[PDB]
């Protein structure tokens, strides 16, 4: 990771180059970073998730 | 199996994604996640769209959603920051050949790539997480009965041809398929799938915490057993009607703002001009649904359905 105080500087170069602002609600997702890493979509849980069910829905028989 | 219902399941399992061209993307995402990481620690990179609806017909495309907060993020001032410092970020990365800042309600970065990824195209936004929480809605819609699936692959690759889905802006967008074939699916003379959103409100809201979505996690009429061709027939009778469609906003002129990107919406989470043209444009699209379905109904032929001559407009 860069550090918040990098960050936060970046974040404000990245502003000021669009005419636009870093609000309070941004620069407290840079300092304090609430978590959201996609753990339940991970991308081998995800492919053997998408394969299992082609694997499954044509390899078994359904009678009905 | 009969043969129209044989015909639409062989050739779903020949359009619907592959395991190579997921696997390509989900490894794409994770690059893309190891570059912006370190200027968004803790964030996530999820896919949303068909890449993981579960009706994925192997679109080159793909879109990502960068969740970094729980709250609402500004979209005309913060999400362009933020979009605008991933794309300062990416520039030294490799594997990126060119991007593109598009400013709309929701603005969007679009990435293309060098090396052997040149032929996907992403969408990027900033934590727009009503797409996530449809993407997951719609996967468990994929996977409730066995004949929806199929049921959405045949028709994307039929109103593709058809010119019913098309680039230029007059038409159903894929994503419009979809909702139309799950809205059918639901209020049909078959009731094949119930409403989520009303029997599990809990799992399917949009007051939803993203972080609490798992499509690994399989939850818990049905005198119906109607055959996959049966269901075709009826889906292309149904919206031979123009009362079947989403035509009004909150004569039936257009007057939904949403008619042709997000047609019957309210299937999903919820999340400007038409013309007399957009009318038009719908009055052949009802001609083409009347056409396929007498077409359908005789012959029960796929094939012959499949290549029918495209709509003028
Ligand atoms: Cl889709």
């Amino acid at each position: 990771e860069y550090d918040a105080d990098t960050r936060l500087q970046m974040a404000e170069n990245a502003a000021s180059a669009r005419k636009l602002f870093v609000s309070s609600a941004l620069k407290d997702i840079i300092v304090n970073p609430e978590n959201f890493y996609h753990d339940f979509q991970q991308s081998a849980q995800m492919a053997e998730d998408a394969n299992q069910r082609r694997q499954v829905s044509y390899n078994t028989k359904r009678e009905a | 199996m009969d043969v129209l219902s044989e015909k639409i399941w062989d050739y779903h399992n020949k359009v619907s994604q592959t395991d190579e061209m997921l696997q390509r993307k989900l490894h794409l995402r994770d690059m893309l996640y190891t570059a912006i990481s370190p200027v968004f620690p803790l964030s996530g990179l999820y896919v949303v769209g068909s890449s993981l609806n579960g009706f994925g017909n192997n679109s080159s495309d793909m879109d990502l959603c960068l969740m970094i907060t729980n709250k609402d993020l500004d979209q005309k001032n913060d999400a362009v920051v933020v979009l605008n410092l991933i794309l300062s970020t990416l520039q030294y990365e490799k594997f990126v050949e060119s991007q593109k800042l598009i400013l709309a309600k929701v603005p969007i970065l679009r990435i293309n790539f060098a090396a052997p990824f040149d032929d996907i195209t992403v969408d990027l936004n900033a934590n727009n997480s009503v797409a996530i929480r449809n993407t997951h809605l719609l996967c468990y819609y994929s996977s409730y009965d066995w004949r929806v699936r199929p049921l959405v692959s045949v028709v994307k690759e039929w109103a593709k041809r058809k010119g019913i889905n098309d680039a230029n802006k007059s038409s159903f967008t894929s994503y419009s398929l979809v909702l139309m074939v799950i809205h059918f699916l639901q209020c049909g003379p078959t009731k094949v799938l119930p409403n989520l959103q009303q029997s599990y409100p809990n799992r399917f809201s949009n007051k939803v915490d993203v972080r609490t979505l798992n499509v690994t996690m399989a939850l818990e009429s049905l005198s119906e057993k109607t055959t996959l061709g049966e269901l075709l027939i009826g889906f292309l009778d149904y919206y031979a009607n123009e009362f079947n469609y989403d035509r009004d906003a909150i004569h039936h002129s257009i007057s939904n703002p949403h008619f042709w990107r997000s047609q019957w919406r309210c299937v999903c989470i919820e999340e400007t001009a038409h013309s007399i043209y957009d009318e038009m444009v719908f009055e052949a699209i009802k001609k083409a649904f009347r056409e396929a379905h007498g077409e359908l109904q005789h012959n029960h032929d796929l094939d012959k359905l499949m290549e029918c001559e495209p709509i003028k407009a």
